[PDB]
């Protein structure tokens, strides 16, 4: 179908823009006492989980649109939202302005992950 | 002979014990001593039960069993007698003390007289022989009381209108339930029984003080013991009737308080504007007067001082005496602060806390007045303050006190409030007071709105208590309709009470609009009071409520509190909103509340503590991880602050307790000097916040604690006494107990944490994933507290989502307005009534199930400080202190903040329950509980063999970890695997015992026993961990086990381990040895009961046998048609003494479908231990087979009601009977589920709490080789009819498999929802050819291909929607046939018009199209003259269609799903073919008023004709005939099972049995049993009733249709007629 | 006669009030009729076959809701009530709604206070048009305030 081909390009393109790695902050006896580490650890922990979920969902959609895995109920719900351009409710994990569409969320989500990577990189290389 | 002594003692006790009799008003001799009777009977019942365990019980077994019967009969009699005597007492009082009721209800009055005669006659017999045994032997005494109880209940329910008349005479009765009101009215002479009801009619009156005679009411008392002595006592003798002296008591309460206020104001004025206050005099004045008057007196004195000071400052430049007003407050507050620094009586200490809170506000207001340089009494900064003016010269004592805020003026209601905890008077609370009093002056309602936990409800009550008003809180829901709200208004208006309706937007929008009319008319009446022209000596103000003229007291008010941010709530219509003044309460002043509360409790560093605790809660909400069960709001802060005062008091008591045994240096002042106040606060935080934390947040919060409270350490009390009892309870329950880091230590900490929450909260939640030890944590704690404290613990476990919300809380009758209690309301009311001493026991109500806002928000007033269950009938049930409300849940993803903030949280993680602990529990039970000691000896030896593999990091642990990495058809949980694994190992122990039965000479030795168990364990591990996965995943777990295990394994090179069983000789044996190549009898070809043995069938049957033989619930999952029903029924044949009953779930399936099955196959019987539900047939285990267990609709909160109901019956072994709110225990009932994979459309994932009990086996479609083996066997048998066609068996099977596989790939559910191809089509394919070959003596091979091609078109092409799809099927039938059948004449075998009919001959042989057309025209001519004179044009598609319909009408259970455009002839052709086959046509005669019970009666008519009269019927029904979804729930059962379990009930079933007996007699069958008759009736419906369903093609409708009626797509043959081409 | 619609008793009362009013010239107002779309269709059919008194008037109050039947909308005359278009229109509506004798009481300064209140009410309501800048939220400042 026409939608099946168009959605395949969009999902593959989104996997290019969205980053792929997010390393959790290493908890340390003196890092727990640091308030900045405590807040920043939450950001990556909730950020890493959201990053993996979106990438896995997008990869399944690409594989579905290549006719390699069968469409499940979750995929049917996700694919319907992506065709209509509505941001999936599963992806919605941080507060966003009302009326934000899926194309803006992917670009917004990609920027947030980059900042999350830099924060973890500083903690990994240099310390908290 | 110790047993003989017990029998002698039991015999001697009951040979002398007499019913203790008391005369009752010279009418009879009632029975007291119910506690003595019941405990004595229970004690002997336990002793008789306990002595059975003794080995010497055999000699005295008969005598003990005789006493067990007698003691049980004593219990059953006097448990009814007590309720009968109680009900007769107050009914006799009503039907004697009110002669008006005889005329009002003559029938009831005469009926009560007859019952009152039989009661008194039975009383006189008891008087003659008060011995219990003599009473127990009275003829029919058990049945006499049973009739008396039922008859007295009918009289009780017939007095409702009489009770509504008495409620007017004392309007506080409007807030009392009907039964309690009858107790009040009927016991008007027995005043001691009235005490428990005063808390319902009064704000703070818990009891009344009476003289020795009980004839004069001396005063009133509160629940805390505070007493008010009336100045003029009320005599009950001079005013005998209940509603007049109750009115006089209500008036004297107001008059005495006003007189007491005047005396208090006189004394407190000396303290005001005084330089120095002596503490002894001030404490004396506090102790002399009531708590409400003490604070009121302080407010009056302060107001008059400010008025006096501001009056002197009229010149402006005059010196300010306001500083003296501040000075007096400073001095008085210092004395109050000093008093609370030392020990005080509990009542005085609370009074001091109230005064400190009041004066801190007065200090703040006076400071604000001084800072703003206010010098005039008419300045608004003073007028905006709440002021208190007292006129001693006023003649009416009730109007001496005036409370004024801005322009609003109020009288004090002088309702006795007792000792109500006061709020800290914060700026938000000040703004709340100003706004609400402005609404009250405008005669408008108050509408505080905001998020949860901001003080909305408490502020409304605080303002009401400030004004001395009776404030009633109602927890509103959707059941608060127009009639319910109006009746509540009637009570509020006449009493003069304030109505605070919380969660007011939970009403339906239509009800909110309707209620606005009642609110408006009351408000207009309220303005009539405010009119100066109106005079008090005139006609009372009255408004019209519920079409009645109701007097309105000026003191009444209406308040609504709502969270406008909650989604799903009802929007208030504007006309309702204009009647209320709204105020936003969003940000409570937490630091001020914390500072004042800690300062009032006696903390010297309250300012330091408040500046730390409030930011600490803010930090926790942000620094800690985000969890749904996390709350750090004002309720959490309030809980810690209140707990801080309790912890401070216990330490002071502990410090001096150490001082008693160490010297005599009690120096209380110095004791408070060296008191670790910060450490006290940390203990309260940790006792309340820590149990809710996940593991990774625990170190975070302690780092935060060290950040805000440096150098302060938390140390739990080492609770040796409780831990010792817990350790013993764990041993008796086969549980693992640990201490610290030992095995089970984490779980024991959670048990101790749960105990701490029980002591601080009356409502608490245990939250954690399924299998976290939550249930065992509170079940063990309940038993441990019984042993530790001596208090019996009782748990009522409720599944709230297994029943409707109507059945949980109750319903108000739409017409009679009668209230029926729900399950929770009945349980709580039983505890409050305390007929059998429920108030002396620990009562835990555990809601084990899903939490959603729809039902749990009815408990908002229960879980908060109100502790009240409010019902729409106006009744309010107080939570007794011995009751805990508990919620055991797996998640809180749908609970709102309102619920989470109101409950103590104990979080369980899956790490709390370690896999080692579960292994220990299974092994401990295996070594102690016999499965049938020779059986226990086998288990014990087997336990030793299994022990090495069940250690941590053992074989099972490593296998479990690897299994979670694999893919499973359902979500994988640890306990589903282990539950399956332990069931299989129990069967292995039974196998060894069964072997010993077969070999009585040589029982299995340890070497053989060891050799068997290790291989069976490996076998059990594979099926328990991969039986729900595909073959590739089952294989992969095999190699992983092969690497890590040391158990010997099969040495085959490429054969998976899952392909091997374990023989009883401890040898691996291939499963292929049990798969013979059978030859099937030629008449059983593709019959429904015939199973061709394959590798999968023998393995699945053996696995099903193990689970079924253990009565373990199980689910078969697989694609539709994969053999789940076939495998289950095949396994049941090898398992006799088990009856299967098939239930077909739909999207609309509720638990009521299960209940109808119980009504037909099972009986409810009363046993001494409760109601037991068991199958009617004895010695049989009844199996409920649910075919679509995962179709039932999931609500918006992720819950399937029937699934919760099944989980309750499996895990709790029963359910609640909603008619009488009685627990029913299941016996000999097991459950088997079948379903499609949850990823399929319409299918929902099963709850993890249900899956832990239910092992899942995955049944896939047979592969190409398995299909060749199955239907190659069938084809060989069916081709023995024609010996000349034997050679073509293999090519015929190969063509069948090839085309079926191609069609299954070509057409899928993605294209159309009904494109499901399964081996069911293969079975129909072979059957169809076989039916066309039986009457044939010979046939050429080309004739065989034509039948093969014809059946392929009927099975694969008739459901296709598109012409391209039908073209592909037509072409590939030719391609497949010639590929497997060369050297055949294509034209004679594959001529495209393939038509078969038995209309032109005796046999089903091919028919020419033109010959068929002439025959149909000839028959249509007759059809016009006999049935329907509607001429039809005959085209080619009609001829094919009528042949297709004719085929289905000639098959048993032949159901049709005709899909096409309206007006295409679907109904007409069906009737025409039905007339050709002798089938009667039944169509339901719908109309605008045709309802569900019309459809049920129509269903009964068709079933009687086809089931009893042997009448072949074509039941033709269109989609338009479906006027309700309930129509198809009946048809879904009828299509699949040929029966509807609940259709025939009562007289209909009795008439059906008479007709079935007559019908079976005409057939020559010998049937007399009702069960035998019903089975024959079902078999007749199966063979005679044909259902034709016609519907238009709708893509959305067709897909949705599958869930509503799955039988339409797997029990009906679908023919896509579509539109005319 | 004013009736709220949501209750079952409200439907019975509405029919009796309408039947009495169509023979006497009485006025009937039914509020929140959008809460009963099904009953509204039956009311439209009832009104069609009726020749009431010349002075009879039936007022139906509803929110602007797509649930309101089209057939009822065509049968009646629609009046939309919404925020006034601007400051001038807001203040003219205020001065018409308040009776003249209310403003013109004994204190002559009362008139200027009402003008200030009318101006203040217009400015506050008009700022709602600027959803975010005028006020952070869409408060329901209205006639009751
Ligand atoms: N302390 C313990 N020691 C040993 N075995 C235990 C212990 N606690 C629980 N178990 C066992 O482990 C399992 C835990 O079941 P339990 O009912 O305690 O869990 P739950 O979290 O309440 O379950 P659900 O989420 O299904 O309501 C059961 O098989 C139980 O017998
Ligand atoms: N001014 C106050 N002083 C003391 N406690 C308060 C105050 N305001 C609220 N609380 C407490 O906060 C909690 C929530 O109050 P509640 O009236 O139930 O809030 P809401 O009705 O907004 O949900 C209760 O424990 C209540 O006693
Ligand atoms: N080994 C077998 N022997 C006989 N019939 C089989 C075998 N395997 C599959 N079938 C056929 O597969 C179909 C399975 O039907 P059923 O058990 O009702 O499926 P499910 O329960 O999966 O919906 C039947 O037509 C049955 O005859
Ligand atoms: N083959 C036909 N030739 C002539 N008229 C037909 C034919 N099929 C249907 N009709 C007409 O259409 C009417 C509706 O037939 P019916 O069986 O009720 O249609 P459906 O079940 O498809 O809605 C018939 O009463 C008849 O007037
Ligand atoms: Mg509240
Ligand atoms: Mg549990």
């Amino acid at each position: 179908p026409a939608w099946m081909r168009t959605l395949h390009t969009t999902a593959s393109n989104w996997l290019h823009l969205i980053p792929q790695t997010l390393s959790h902050l290493k908890r340390t006896v003196e890092n727990i006492k640091d308030p900045l580490f405590r807040f920043f650890e939450r950001e990556v922990k909730m950020g890493a989980k959201l990053l993996q979920d979106v990438r896995q969902d997008l990869a399944d959609v690409v594989q579905v649109c290549e006719g390699k895995k069968k469409q499940t109920n979750y995929l049917r719900t996700l694919i319907n939202e992506l065709v209509k351009g509505i941001l999936p409710r599963s992806w919605s994990h941080y507060t966003v302005p009302a009326g934000m569409t899926v194309i803006q969320w992917v670009s917004d989500f990609s920027e947030r992950i980059k900042q999350l990577q830099n924060i973890s990189l500083a903690a990994a290389s240099g310390g908290a | 002979m110790a047993l003989e002594e017990f029998l002698k003692q039991i015999r001697e006790v009951w040979n002398t014990y007499e019913l203790d009799l008391v005369n009752y008003q010279n009418k009879c001799r009632l029975i007291r001593g119910w506690d003595d009777l019941f405990n004595k009977v229970k004690e002997h019942i336990n002793s008789v039960s306990a002595m059975k365990l003794s080995p010497y019980y055999k000699v005295f077994e008969e005598d003990a069993l005789s006493w067990e019967d007698k003691l049980n009969r004593i219990m059953a009699l006097f448990d009814v007698w007590i309720d009968v005597q109680r009900r007769w007492v107050y009914l006799e009082g009503i039907f004697t003390g009110s002669a008006d009721i005889k005329h009002l209800l003559p029938v009831e009055t005469q009926r009560f007289q007859s019952i009152s005669t039989e009661f008194l006659a039975l009383m006189k017999k008891v008087s003659k022989s008060p011995l219990v045994m003599d009473v127990l032997n009275i003829q029919g005494v058990q049945r006499s009381l049973e009739r008396l109880a039922d008859l007295l209940g009918k009289i009780q329910k017939a007095l409702g209108e009489y009770l509504e008349r008495e409620r007017s005479s004392f309007p506080r009765f409007y807030f009392v339930g009907d039964e309690d009101l009858l107790e009040i009215i009927g016991n008007s002479k027995n005043v001691a029984k009235l005490q428990k009801h005063f808390k319902k009619m009064f704000a703070g009156v818990s009891s009344i003080i009476l003289n020795e005679d009980n004839s004069v009411v001396l005063g009133i008392s509160s629940r805390e013991g505070e007493e008010v002595m009336f100045k003029t006592p009320v005599s009950i003798t001079e005013h005998p009737k209940i509603n007049e002296w109750l009115t006089l008591v209500e008036k004297e309460m107001r008059v005495t308080l006003a007189k007491l206020l005047a005396e208090s104001v006189t004394e407190v004025e000396i303290f005001g504007k005084a330089t120095s206050i002596d503490p002894n005099t001030y404490i004396t004045w506090i102790d002399k007067y009531q708590a409400q008057l003490v604070v009121l007196s302080a407010q009056i004195a302060w107001s008059e001082n400010v008025e006096t000071a501001l009056s002197s400052m009229g010149g402006g430049g005059d010196a300010a005496p306001l500083h003296s007003v501040l000075s007096n407050v400073e001095v008085t507050l210092n004395v109050l602060a000093d008093s609370v620094l030392m020990e005080q009586p509990p009542l005085r200490r609370r009074k001091l806390e109230h005064l400190i809170t009041e004066l801190v506000h007065q200090r703040d207001v006076t400071r604000s007045l001084i800072k703003s340089k206010i010098d005039n009494a008419k300045s608004f900064e003073w007028l905006s303050q709440m002021r208190f003016y007292f006129d001693p010269k006023q003649t009416d004592v009730l109007q001496q006190l005036s409370i004024q805020m801005a322009n609003a003026k109020f009288n004090y209601g002088f309702e006795y409030l007792g000792v109500q905890d006061k709020l800290v008077q914060t700026p938000l609370t000040d703004r709340c007071y100003l706004t609400m009093t402005q609404a009250l002056e405008a005669r408008l309602g108050g509408s505080p709105f905001g998020p949860a936990g901001t003080g909305k409800t408490e502020s409304v009550k605080a303002l009401g208590h400030q004004l001395g008003r009776f404030v009633l809180v109602f927890n509103c829901d959707e059941t608060f309709d127009f009639q319910a709200m109006g009746r509540i208004f009637v009570g509020l208006c006449q009493v003069g009470a304030w109505g605070c309706f919380d969660e007011f937007n939970r009403l339906e929008e239509r009800m909110l609009s309707a209620v606005s009319q009642q609110v408006q008319c009351i408000q207009e009446a309220l303005r009539e009071h405010s009119n100066p022209n109106y005079d008090k000596t005139s006609a009372p103000i009255t408004c019209e409520l519920l079409n009645k003229q109701v007097k309105v007291s000026p003191d009444m008010a209406i308040f609504i509190t709502m969270n406008p941010g909650y989604a799903g709530r009802s929007n208030l219509p504007d006309n309702l909103k204009k009647l209320f003044r709204s105020l936003a309460m969003t940000k409570p002043d937490r630091q001020l509340i914390a500072q004042v509360m800690l300062y009032s409790q006696g903390f010297r560093t309250a300012e330091v503590l408040a500046n730390k605790i409030v930011p600490f809660f803010k930090l926790c909400d942000e620094q800690l991880s985000s969890q749904s069960h996390y709350d750090f709001g004002l309720r959490a802060l309030k809980s810690v602050l209140v707990s801080a005062g309790n912890v401070k008091r216990e330490r002071i008591q502990k410090i001096k307790r150490e001082k008693e045994e160490r010297g005599e240096a009690v120096d209380e002042g110095e004791i408070a000097e060296n008191l670790p106040e910060q450490e006290i606060l940390i203990q309260s935080v940790c006792e309340t916040m820590v149990p809710k934390l996940v593991a990774e947040d625990i170190p975070l919060l302690f780092s935060l604690l060290s950040d805000v409270f440096p150098g302060v350490q938390y140390h739990r009390g080492e609770m040796t006494a409780l831990r010792e009892e817990l350790k013993k309870v764990c041993q008796e329950m086969y549980l693992t107990y640990g201490d610290g880091e030992e095995v089970g230590g984490m779980w024991v900490e959670k048990v101790l944490q749960l105990y701490q929450i029980t002591q601080i909260n009356h409502g608490l939640m245990m939250v954690g994933p399924s299998g976290s030890g939550k249930s065992m944590a509170w079940r063990v704690l309940l038993k441990a507290l019984e042993r530790l404290e001596g208090v019996e613990g009782v748990a009522h476990i409720i599944d709230p989502k297994a029943i409707s919300k109507d059945h949980l809380y109750g319903t108000l009758d739409p017409n009679t307005r009668e209230w029926t209690d729900g399950l929770f309301t009945h349980v709580l009311r039983k505890i409050i009534d305390s007929v059998r001493g429920e108030l002396q026991k620990r009562q835990w109500i555990v809601f084990d199930g899903d939490v959603d806002p729809e039902w749990v928000e009815n408990l908002n007033s229960v879980l908060d400080d109100n502790k009240l269950l409010t019902l729409p009938n106006g009744e309010r049930l107080s939570l007794p202190p011995n009751v805990r409300i508990m919620f055991e849940v797996q998640d809180l993803k749908y609970a709102t903040l309102a619920t989470v903030s109101r409950c103590g949280m104990v979080w369980f993680s899956e790490d709390v329950l370690s896999t080692d602990m579960i292994f220990n529990n299974f092994l401990a039970r295996l070594r102690s509980i016999p499965l049938d000691s020779p059986m226990l000896q086998i288990q014990r030896d087997a336990a030793t063999i299994m022990q090495p593999y069940f250690t941590s990091n053992g074989l099972v642990t490593k296998a479990l970890e690897h299994a979670f990495q694999l893919e499973h058809i359902m979500d994988l949980t640890r306990l589903r695997c282990l539950g399956s694994l332990f069931s299989m190992l129990h069967q292995a122990c039974r196998n060894v015992a069964q072997y010993n039965a077969n070999h009585p000479d040589f029982p299995m030795q340890i070497e053989q026993l060891e050799r068997y168990i290790q291989r069976y364990l490996v076998y059990a591990i594979l099926w328990s961990l991969s039986g729900d996965s595909r073959l590739k995943m089952r294989a992969e777990l095999g190699e992983y086990i092969r690497r890590i295990t040391t158990v010997p394994l099969p040495t085959a090179p490429n054969i998976p381990i899952i392909d091997y069983e374990v023989s009883i000789s401890g040898e691996w044996s291939p499963w292929q040895a049990k798969v013979p190549q059978i030859e099937v009898e030629t008449h059983k070809v593709a019959a429904p009961d015939v199973v061709v043995p394959t590798l999968d069938t023998v393995r699945h049957e053996a696995l099903l046998y193990t689970w079924l033989a253990e009565h373990k619930p199980l689910v078969l999952c697989g694609p539709p048609g994969s053999g789940k029903t076939m495998t289950l029924f095949s396994a049941l044949r090898a398992l006799p003494d088990m009856e299967v009953v098939g239930l077909n779930f739909s999207s609309a399936t509720t638990p009521e479908l299960l209940l109808k099955t119980f009504d037909h196959y099972c009986e409810y019987r009363r046993t001494p231990n409760g109601v037991v539900l068991a199958p009617v047939q004895l010695g049989k285990w009844l199996v409920l087979f649910c075919d679509e267990i995962n179709l039932p609709d999931m609500d918006k909160y992720g819950t399937q009601r029937v699934i919760s109901f099944i989980r309750q019956m499996v895990e709790h072994g029963g359910f609640y009977r909603t008619s009488d709110q009685t627990w029913v225990k299941l016996e000999r009932i097991q459950f088997v589920g079948a379903c499609n994979p949850p990823t399929d459309p319409g299918r929902k994932p099963l709850s993890h709490r249900f899956l832990r009990h239910v092992p899942v086996v995955y049944v896939d479609y047979p592969g190409p080789a398995s299909l060749t083996q199955i239907y190659g066997t069938f084809n060989r048998a069916m081709l023995r009819l024609i010996p000349s066609l034997r050679t073509y068996a293999e090519p015929l099977t190969a063509a069948m498999v090839e085309f079926y596989t191609m069609s299954q790939e070509r057409f899928t559910q993605d294209t159309q929802p009904h494109y499901i191809y399964s081996p069911r089509e293969m079975t129909r394919w072979v059957r169809g050819i076989f039916e066309a070959l039986r009457p044939l003596e010979t046939l050429p091979v080309e004739g065989l291909i034509r039948i093969w091609a014809h059946e392929a078109l009927r099975l694969f092409q008739d459901r296709l929607v598109e012409d391209e799809e039908r073209r592909w099927t037509d072409e590939n039938i030719d391609t497949v046939a010639l590929k497997h059948f060369p050297n055949i004449d294509r034209e004679k075998a594959m001529s495209r018009p393939i038509l078969y009919s038995n209309w032109l001959s005796k046999d089903y042989i091919p028919v020419d199209q033109e010959e068929l057309r002439d025959y149909v025209k000839a028959r249509l001519k007759v059809f016009y003259e006999e049935e329907l004179d509607v001429p039809l044009v005959l085209f080619n598609e009609v001829l094919d269609h009528v042949l297709r319909i004719d085929r289905i009408f000639r098959q048993p259970q032949g159901h049709l799903l005709l899909i096409g455009v309206s007006g295409a002839g679907k109904t007409t052709l069906s009737r025409f073919v039905a007339w050709m086959n002798g089938l009667s046509v039944y169509q339901i005669k719908v109309h605008r008023k045709y309802t569900g019970e019309d459809f049920d009666e129509d269903l009964r008519t068709v079933l009687r004709r086809s089931g009893c009269k042997n009448e072949k019927i074509a039941f033709i029904m269109d989609e338009s005939n479906v006027l309700d979804s309930g129509f198809l729930e009946r048809m879904n059962t009828l299509l699949a099972n040929g029966e509807v379990p609940g259709l025939f009930e009562g007289d209909e079933y009795a008439t059906l049995m008479t007709q079935c007996k007559e019908g079976a007699q005409k057939e020559g069958l010998m049937l007399d049993s009702h069960e035998e008759l019903y089975k024959w009736f079902t078999s007749q419906v199966i063979r005679n009733l044909h259902v034709v369903f016609t519907m238009n093609p709708s893509s959305e409708g067709l897909k949705d249709r599958a869930a509503t009626s799955p039988a339409l797509f797997n029990r009906c043959v679908l023919n896509w007629f579509g539109d005319w081409s | 006669t004013s009736i709220a619609i949501g209750s079952a008793e409200g439907f019975n009362q509405a029919d009796k009030a309408i039947n009495t009013a169509v023979k006497s010239g009485r006025w009937v107002m039914l509020k929140n009729v959008h809460l009963a779309p099904g009953w509204l269709m039956q009311l439209e059919k009832k009104l069609h076959s009726l020749q009431p008194h010349a002075c009879f008037r039936l007022f139906l109050t509803m929110e602007i809701n797509p649930k309101v039947p089209v057939n009822l909308l065509r049968a009646g005359r629609i009046f939309v009530f919404e925020p006034p278009p601007g400051v001038k229109a807001n203040m003219l509506r205020t001065f018409s709604s308040i009776p003249v004798s209310r403003i013109c009481k004994s204190p002559n300064e009362r008139a200027r206070l009402y003008f200030l209140l009318a101006w203040f009410h217009a400015i506050i309501q008009e700022r709602l048009r600027y959803a975010p800048l005028g006020w952070s939220k869409k408060y329901e400042f209205g006639e009751s305030d």
